């Protein structure tokens, strides 16, 4: 299959944009 | 200054495992605290 | 039977009436009563405490004056609300926390009146911040000890939470009381009204910091920092030697200039912008 | 018939009796296993502990040797373990409509009468778990006793019993004495009512009963009241997707952090196995700020229930939060992945759940335990080679004097868990279909809180599910089918307990017999029986096998 | 035009994929330099 190539990789964009907000919190966090 | 800092962020590497004291140690710690209490 | 979870709840005051009463007279062991609100076989509210003057001089949990809880029970009957006398405590000043065989005698006395009366330990000097050490206890029977008996009967994944010290292990403990887990009753009107009333500055950074000596101290701050930068030029100069962990041992006696200075480049430069900026503002606000 | 084809197909006995004709011709359990935890004899736990135990093992299976072998060790401890002890019957009596009665007439509570209230209380409780998703003579035999009965010493067994078999049924009176049981303002009708209160109401969405649950855990001063009830609103909105937001966002917004964690579980039913952005920012976004640990366990044991669609991503985050600075956090991070990935074996899981046992604290000792024993039920060796690695490991932790009681309860758990039904039954929140099994949805979330109560985690019979393809010509009538399969033959690798005081791939196997969802590829189909399948066989369960 | 458009995202994605993921394995070593600070 080529269709899922996309949406499938695109699915861990969303799946990957949360992580750098994530510790991002984290690292005020551990200061505080 | 911030360059040298933005640029210091390469050779944080190989921070595996953070040991807090022990186990075994700790166990026996347990074991001798424990006769300690008992006396 | 007890669950072992029964999830004290407090206060906000009453701790302060424990660390203040407790400080003040902190060698002896001082004690007083706790007026609380009492509800179920599981949890139990302690809302209010004060606290009873002495016997005389020695440590000692003592006694009660039953004239004193009595008009002073009554004392706040007239003017505020009635409510029920829940526990009591002491203070160990430096110890810990656990049960005297003084303490136990004096909770003993207690808890013949209301089976649910309350030994709490407050220690007000092995606290820094988030510490206060009010491991409150209350008895276990010594009879179903001689059983045997393995009391207390758990049904619950809130007992054996906290970790115990191996003070209260050297003392009774385990053997003839147990421990009770706490948390603290909040609202949130207390919390802002501490808040924002605790330490406001109330016009400090609309001032200049004498003027004369603001760029004095700058000064006096730079001339022992120019040898301090000759130490500078002079610890770069052990590199490509021996192993610098040897550099870490070594280093015991005499001062770096690496901290050292850069603790002096924050203080001329959080020194230099404030009084720079709060020099500014007043120039457009004044006229 | 046609006639009787809704009886058939909607009442689905043909699957009850019939699993339970699997699980009397299939049983594969020891005595041994619990005679080395018979060696505990203490007034601890350890009662319970082993009797949950024998029935995590036992579960539908109706063995009373276990438990007939004493009565002075089972009904040693008290006041409790006797109100387990006959909670513990209905999982072993599991699906089967007349041994309920009959067995339990010691345990009517008017024929004996003794000073154990609990021992003739919990039974309904058994009902339930024996009829839960059968609402017959179990909802008005368990009414009208309900009507007129002492106080929540037996409407515990009564009330989470009717709750449990009337679970997602809007009968609505049940709600009305689910309504008086609820107002009854007593801390100990709290459990009672709280849950099944939600249970009832599964997915109704119904904003008056919304109105009235919150708006009666808001001025209670007892808080087992206000913790039913934090997975009863939780329980009455599941998988909406945007539906809740406002009720999810008005119970993080609170104070209160009983019902910002009741928010999350909240959003962790609104969202199941959904891999959501929104649920996914502020739900972990949480997990970083709030400052009560309860709120945060739940806030990292939310990810397998939004993420158990694909395991293989919480993998990937949570042992980034392992490290967590609190035994909390580290705790269920450890139950994040053990309610994700427990259908596999993964490979990354087990690794991941190896040093966590090594922690100096004792609940996550407990829950890498717990995590480690469902990540690998019917797995024999050959799926991942950790599983008699770690069978010395609880033996390891079980033997020893010198451990923390709540450490190695997760290994006398482990072992019910580990070998339960007789590697029979299994976990599985997920169809063949894409859809899920939401009474094991339920089921693993209630079986998280064990913390407060602990045989409320013995609601784990909806969760218990066979892998077995059955063979069927008529309604009723066995075939004879002799099929085989293709693999290797070291999958299909047993228990096989050791006992101290020329390789066949050709697995014949009848009508009741098991297989391993991997394992359902692997076979061969009856080419030259009399049965032949009209069906591809893909899935096991009940099949048609046509008499050609 | 299935070739010259749709495999013509694949090629992009991928590079958006390459550097995020280098930026979160400096930040998430980053993170635990200073875990390992707090426990010890
Ligand atoms: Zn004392």
């Amino acid at each position: 299959d080529l269709y899922s190539r996309y949406k499938k990789l695109q699915q861990e964009l969303e799946f990957l944009e949360v992580q750098e907000e994530y510790i991002k919190d984290e690292q005020k966090n551990l200061k505080k | 200054h911030n360059m040298s800092v933005k640029a210091m962020r390469f050779p944080p590497k190989s921070y595996n495992k953070d040991l807090e004291s022990a186990e075994e140690r700790r166990e026996r710690e347990q074991q001798d605290l424990e006769f300690a209490k008992e006396m | 039977a007890v669950d072992t979870a029964e999830q004290v709840y407090i206060s906000s005051l009453a701790l302060l009436k424990m660390l203040k009463h407790g400080r003040a007279g902190v060698p002896m062991e001082v004690m007083g009563l706790m007026l609380g609100e009492f509800v179920d076989d599981y949890t139990v509210r302690v809302i209010d405490v004060f606290a009873m003057p002495q016997s005389g001089t020695g440590v000692s949990v003592e006694a009660v004056d039953p004239v004193f809880q009595a008009k002073m029970l009554d004392m706040l009957k007239q003017t505020g609300r009635p409510e029920m006398v829940v526990g009591w405590y002491h203070s160990h000043p430096g110890f810990g926390c656990w049960l005297s065989g003084v303490d136990i005698n004096t909770q003993q006395s207690f808890e013949a009146l209301s089976e649910r009366a309350v030994a709490v330990v407050v220690d007000p000097i092995q606290s820094v911040k988030g510490k206060v050490v009010i491991d409150a206890f209350r008895l276990i029977n010594a009879n179903m000890m001689v059983l045997g008996h393995e009391p207390r009967q758990t049904t619950s994944n809130l007992g054996h939470l906290n970790k115990p010290s191996i003070q209260a292990l050297i003392h009774g403990l385990n053997r003839h009381y147990y421990s009770i887990t706490i948390n603290y009753r909040k609202n949130e009107l207390e919390q802002k009204m501490l808040l924002n009333l605790h330490k406001k500055s109330w016009m400090e950074g609309l001032t200049l910091q004498d003027y004369s000596e603001h760029c004095k101290h700058n000064e006096s701050v730079v001339k022992e920092m120019l040898e301090l930068a000759k130490n500078y030029n002079k610890a770069v100069e052990e590199e490509d030697k021996m192993t610098p962990e040897q550099l870490a041992i070594k280093n015991v006696g005499k001062q770096d200039p690496k901290r050292h200075l850069e603790e002096h480049v924050d203080v001329l430069m959080t020194s230099n912008i404030v009084q720079c900026l709060a020099a500014m503002l007043d120039t457009v606000v004044f006229k | 018939d046609q006639t009787l084809k809704m009886i058939k197909i909607l009442s689905g006995e043909m699957a009850i009796e019939l699993h339970l004709q699997f699980l009397i011709r299939n049983n594969n359990t020891d005595l041994m296993i619990l005679k080395n935890t018979k060696d505990a004899v203490r007034n601890s736990v350890c009662h319970t502990a082993t009797v949950i135990a024998n029935s995590f093992m036992h579960c539908g299976t109706t063995s009373d040797q276990f438990l007939r072998d004493n009565l002075e060790w089972l009904a040693r401890a008290t006041n409790w373990a006797k109100f387990t002890a006959t909670a513990s019957l209905g999982v072993i009596h599991k699906g089967h409509e007349k041994e309920a009665l009959q067995l339990m007439a010691t345990y009517l509570p008017k024929d004996t009468s003794p000073g154990s209230a609990y021992q003739e209380g919990g039974g309904l409780y058994a009902l339930g778990l024996i009829h839960a998703n059968h609402g017959g003579d179990i909802i008005d035999y368990l009414l009208n006793q309900l009507k007129n009965a002492s106080n929540d010493i037996v409407r515990h067994g009564g009330s989470l019993g009717l709750g449990l078999a009337a679970m997602g049924t809007a009968r609505q009176d049940v709600y009305d004495l689910l309504k008086t049981n609820l107002y009854q303002d007593d801390a100990v009708t709290g459990e009672a009512a709280g849950l099944a209160l939600g249970l009832v109401m599964l997915g109704s969405k119904n904003a008056q009963a919304i109105e009235d649950m919150v708006g009666y855990a808001q001025e209670t001063q007892h808080e087992k009241i206000l913790r039913g009830l934090a997975v009863g609103i939780a329980l009455v909105m599941y998988g909406r997707m945007e539906e809740a937001d406002a009720l999810i966002e008005s119970l993080c917004r609170d104070k209160d952090p009983i019902l910002r964690r009741s928010g999350m579980y909240t959003v962790a039913m609104a969202y199941c196995g959904s891999g959501n952005n929104k649920a996914i920012r502020r739900l972990l976004h949480v997990a970083v700020s709030d400052v009560n640990d309860d709120v945060r366990r739940a806030a990292v044991e939310s990810l397998g229930f939004i993420l158990f669609r694909t395991p293989e991503q919480c993998p990937s985050v949570v042992s980034l939060l392992s490290e967590s600075y609190n035994p909390h956090v580290r705790y269920g991070a450890a139950m994040a992945l053990g309610i994700c990935c427990a259908g596999t074996g993964n490979k990354e899981a087990i690794n991941l759940l190896e040093p966590m046992t090594n922690d100096p604290v004792n609940y996550v000792r407990q829950g890498a335990l717990i995590a480690s024993a469902l990540i690998m039920i019917q797995q024999t060796e050959i799926t991942c080679p950790k599983v008699n690695q770690f069978r010395q490991l609880y033996s390891k932790v079980i033997n020893d004097k010198h451990d923390d009681v709540m450490a190695k309860f997760g290994a006398i758990l482990a072992q019910g868990i580990l070998d339960a039904g007789g590697h029979n039954v299994t976990i599985s929140l997920q169809s063949r279909t894409g859809h899920t099994h939401m009474p094991s949805v339920v089921g693993v979330l209630v079986f998280t809180q064990f913390w407060f109560w602990f045989p409320l985690s013995h609601f784990l019979s909806l969760a218990y599910t066979p892998t077995c393809v059955i063979g069927l010509n008529k309604d009723l009538k066995m075939p004879k089918v002799q099929y085989k399969s293709n693999c290797k033959p070291s999958t299909f690798a047993y228990p096989a307990p050791l006992e101290v005081p020329p390789e066949p791939n050709f697995q014949l196997l009848d009508n009741p017999a098991r297989v391993m969802p991997a394992q359902l590829k692997v076979l061969t189909m009856p080419e030259t029986c009399r049965y032949q399948p009209f069906k591809p066989l893909s899935i096991g369960g009940i099949i048609i096998l046509k008499d050609t | 035009g299935l070739r010259q458009y749709y495999l013509s995202k694949i090629e992009e994605l991928q590079l958006i994929v390459n550097d995020k993921s280098q930026n979160l394995r400096r930040l998430q070593a980053q993170r635990n330099e200073l875990n390992a600070k707090v426990r010890l």
